[PDB]
């Protein structure tokens, strides 16, 4: 197991900094290198930086390069890169990636080797820079007329209003996993997320079981579990 | 006070030549021609097509131990010494 | 410094049939081009590193071919759970540099499930009814929605939310809120969703009455 | 009728076995790996690969110039595994020793620049011409012979330089990163030390384990030991 | 088709070394007329100033 | 022909490509072994004397 | 600190046919590679130097040649006086070895002649008697001799001492001195010489008692 968990992130404003921890545990004896990589919301990927053992980097992508600067503490084998002066663009989850390169490079085990893949790829921690941290008012789907269709029901939870992402969603603690489906998130007009996420289960079950939808919003430590039954007529 | 400044040394490294020595010690060094080999063909990610028993003219024509490589594709077909034609003799100028 | 370009940004491929892409590169790049499968809401996934040579435990239907400034990517035996999106990257100006992206998608003409959701009577008291209208299970991922509220369309207060394509059974789902005010909502009887689908023989269109469900 | 078609297959003579692996290389001997950018088993060849040379070795120069035991100092440090160049200093509190990373690293990165200038992907041949002949054919194959036997000795030379420009080049810029290395910390304290000529700067004023790192880490002011340097240099 | 071949593939590496070499040798030529010209105005200044 | 006046024509880029590194490498090196003697007195002498 | 290796160690060819010998030398060498024939209680001669070209005013019939690592040398017309030594050097790496060497054999199993010899009285006296026997005029050279004392083969106390082959006859000749004390020696009897040649049917013992001539 080469595992890495990234810790930190948020939303910032523009001009503030933050600091995103790595924990590198694992196969990584860190005497190799590592680098940051963001991807916008519906962006493609962007290599940040990168640092090597020791202190062989430096090395920061030009659109960060004045901004961000990457730090390593091998005494507790964590990475760090400490982001100053965001700017809007700069909303991104931000992933760390260990780098290998081929072993006709790297001569000393420590120093950078300049032709880096990276294989293991962590978590990755979500950083939104916006301007307000409103918790979601979840309101249930009740299911009309008569069964829905008839051999299945759907009924569904909705996620209107709040920032910023993510919000975690499941069914009876968990146990609802069959044919539930999380839509992303779409941002009104209004400047606030909306998210809905839908079960089809056979209308047998309609009376039988009472389904709760468990919203999760830790960002401003909202978590409701609705309850949701057909419509009252 | 007293500042030495020094390079790193191997206990034994590789010899290289140079433009002015022919025998000069390095800490280390690599090898850039491939004089060993496996001994074996590898069948991938070239389509090799092992000729077993006939040449590939000997396929073409439709010599009857030969009847499997009709419609085959390859990437690379291997003739063997081991091949023969048993059919009717022939000659191709 | 050494910007990429993939081609094309979207590709309609059947399971089954190779899926060839491109990842064009200005000046000259050789030792180093690996190949990243990203799949939603995931990590990205190395693939192929340096061209040609494949990842660790990667299937050897990953492909990978290229010598300079032109590189491909080939997928042999393609799978329903190959609706990733592909990147490359390169060295080195000691700058390493992402490719644009390329969407894959997989594929029989599935025809959508409609489905119609009041709004609940808690939403109904903070003062804006939103209406929903479900899509479950369909493809292509084409599907015009359209709202019809009291026998006349409604622009503006409407918002599409696709998901991605699904890893298995390959269909897609939408949703489409409808945002509305609390007496806007009551102003009117009957609300219709009309959906019109590539693979739709006629406009099937749901709807309810105003207190009856 | 055949169905015509133009592509990279070709054909060659082997008894080599089949085996189920992977190996853009092919040659009569066997498949052999193309990470290297010339080969001396076969001049046969099929796919990407390696370049055949008359040379059964060369060696190119991933290091600096090895001195173990008896140009400044009399040999190299033997104890050093945290770099290829570093400090060594005898001051009040004791005897001590480091690495300067960064004459390490734009060593490191030279080489393994040209290293990647080395193995750039070869040449990808497929259908070319027979080299192997059973019987004399006359005019026609003795034309075929001397061709490819041109395009090796050619090729050979042209290897047999690369290793020895290369590796000249090689010795040429490690040895002058430590040149750079010693002139960057004799431009640190000008006037407060004298190079002894050996490699080892004498320092006259007090320079405890902190002060000998303040002139590691590139952040020796001279100006707070000017006044008690030149004192005892010349007195 | 191959001796056409043969003779573009090796002009191909005469000529990558050749700029390869010569803009090596350039800029080295280059820095060292800087040093020689640093050079040149240190030694005018045998104890008259400090690099 | 043609196959002949390819070998010789490389083979001429070859050899004028080799005497011009190689001379250019010579006097190079030749002036570096005159600078390390300089260097080399220059050492012995510390403080005592001056370039 | 660059092997040299001559083979074989010792050939054997008959006059008039050409001797062709080794120099195997690890690490690539040219430019330099000198021939010298020593004859046995002379000094060496140079005959190539180089590779190939020969010394002054010294025979046509020796050739040379040799790449970087294998090195040759014929000898075309071979005369009787050229029973000497040949060794190759190299350069250089500034220390310059010398080859093993090749000693060069010109041109019937002959049967040895065994004979015993006790130890004189004047030995007998002094406090060691060593007992002596001699295979005078046999070939080959091999020759498996063993001691046998009172019937007792005996080890760790024998040495043995071989000529050089004759000149004429062509004939070696062995002879091995058992040591041993004065009370050791009168300890035992009888004194047997086992002795087992190439080309001996059945092994030749010579034995002699204590006592009796
Ligand atoms: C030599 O260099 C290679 C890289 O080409 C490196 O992997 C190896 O550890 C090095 N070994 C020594 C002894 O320097
Ligand atoms: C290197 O190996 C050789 C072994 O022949 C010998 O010189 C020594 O044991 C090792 N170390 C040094 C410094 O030579
Ligand atoms: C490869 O095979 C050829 C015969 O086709 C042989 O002459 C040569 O010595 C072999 N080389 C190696 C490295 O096996
Ligand atoms: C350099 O080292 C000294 C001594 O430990 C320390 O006080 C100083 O902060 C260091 N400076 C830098 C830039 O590392």
């Amino acid at each position: 197991e080469v595992q890495l968990l990234e810790s930190g992130g948020g939303l910032v404003q523009p001009g503030e900094s933050l600091r995103v921890s790595c924990a590198a545990s694992g196969f990584t004896f860190r005497d190799s290198a590592l680098s940051w990589v963001r991807q916008a919301p519906g962006k493609g990927l962007e290599w940040v930086s990168a640092i090597s053992g020791n202190g062989g980097a430096t090395y920061y992508a030009d659109t960060v390069k004045g901004r961000f600067t990457i730090s390593r503490d091998n005494s507790q084998t964590t990475l760090y890169l400490q982001m100053n002066s965001l700017r809007a663009d700069d909303t991104a989850t931000y992933y760390c990636a260990k780098d290998e390169s081929p072993p006709i490079y790297n001569l000393m085990p420590g120093y950078y080797s300049t032709y880096y893949y990276m294989d293991v790829w962590g978590k990755g921690t979500t950083v939104t820079v916006s301007s307000s941290t409103k918790g979601p008012s979840v309101f249930p789907l009740a299911p009309s007329s008569k069964s829905t269709s008839g051999g299945t029901a759907a009924l569904g939870c909705l996620v209107k209003d709040y920032f910023p992402e993510p919000v975690t969603v499941s069914w009876n603690s968990g146990a609802l996993t069959s044919g539930v489906h999380t839509f992303p998130a779409v941002l009104q007009s209004s400047g606030l997320y909306s998210l809905s996420s839908v079960v089809t289960v056979p209308s047998s079950s309609l009376g039988t079981q009472t389904y709760i939808c468990n919203v999760n919003h830790k960002p401003s430590n909202t978590k409701v579990d609705k309850k949701v039954e057909p419509k009252s007529c | 006070a007293t500042l030495c400044l020094g390079h790193h040394a191997v206990p034994n490294g590789t010899l290289v030549k140079t433009i002015t020595d022919d025998q000069i010690e390095v800490t280390n060094a690599t090898e850039l021609v491939q004089s060993s080999s496996t001994g074996k063909i590898c069948n991938n990610p070239h389509r090799i097509l092992d000729g077993i028993d006939c040449t590939l003219i000997d396929a073409l024509l439709g010599d009857p131990h030969c009847d499997v490589f009709q419609n085959e594709t390859w990437d690379l077909f291997v003739e063997r010494s081991k091949a023969f034609s048993n059919c009717y003799p022939y000659d191709v100028p | 410094e050494i910007v990429m370009t993939q081609s094309p940004v979207t590709l309609s491929v059947s399971p089954g049939e190779t899926a060839t892409l491109s990842c064009r590169a200005s000046q000259s790049v050789r030792s180093n081009l690996a190949w990243y499968q990203q799949k939603p809401g995931q990590a990205p996934r190395l693939l192929i590193y340096g061209a040609s040579t494949r990842a660790t435990d990667i299937p050897a239907r990953f492909s990978g071919s290229g010598s300079g400034t032109e590189f491909t990517l080939s997928i042999s035996s393609l799978q329903s759970d190959d609706f990733a999106v592909y990147y490359c990257q390169q060295y080195n100006h000691w700058l390493r540099t992402f490719g644009q992206g390329t969407k894959l998608e997989i594929k029989t003409v599935a025809a959508p499930s409609v489905f119609i959701f009041p709004p609940s009577d808690e939403q109904l008291k903070s003062g804006t009814a939103s209406v929903v209208c479900l899509l479950n299970n369909f493809y292509p991922r084409e599907a015009k929605v359209q709202w019809k509220v009291d026998n006349a369309l409604q622009s503006g207060n409407s918002q599409e939310s696709v998901t991605e394509q699904d890893s298995k059974d390959s269909t897609y789902s939408l949703s489409s809120t409808l945002t509305l005010s609390k007496a806007d909502y009551e102003k009117h009887k009957v609300y219709a969703c009309e959906v019109t689908h590539q693979g739709l023989s006629s406009p099937v269109t749901k709807s309810f009455n105003r207190g009856e469900c | 009728y055949f169905k015509m078609r133009t592509g990279k297959s070709s054909i060659m003579r082997s008894d080599a076995p089949i085996d189920t692996c992977i190996s853009e290389c092919i040659t009569p001997n066997g498949s052999i790996p193309n990470d290297k950018p010339f080969q001396n088993v076969n001049k046969i060849t099929y796919g990407a690969c390696p370049k055949y040379v008359k040379q059964n070795t060369l060696k190119l120069a991933t290091g600096m110039r090895n001195v173990p035991e008896k140009g400044f100092i009399e040999n190299g440090w033997e104890g050093m595994i945290d770099g290829w160049y570093g400090f060594r200093h005898q001051n009040s509190e004791g005897t001590g020793q480091a690495a300067d990373l960064k004459s390490t690293q734009a060593a490191i990165d030279q080489i393994n620049g040209k290293l990647n200038r080395v193995i750039e992907k070869t040449n990808e041949k497929f259908h070319q011409i027979e080299k192997e002949f059973s019987e004399v054919e006359g005019r026609i194959q003795d034309l075929e012979k001397y061709v490819e036997d041109t395009k090796i000795d050619l090729w050979s030379y042209n290897a047999e330089l690369l290793v020895a420009l290369e590796n000249q080049h090689t010795i040429d810029l490690t040895d002058s990163e430590m040149n750079k290395l010693f002139e960057k910390t004799r431009r640190q304290l000008r006037e407060n030390a004298e190079d002894m000529g050996n490699g080892c700067f004498k320092i006259y004023h007090k320079c405890d384990n902190a002060c000998i790192e303040s002139i590691r880490n590139g952040t020796y002011d001279h100006d707070v030991y000017r006044d008690e340097a030149l004192n005892n240099r010349f007195q």
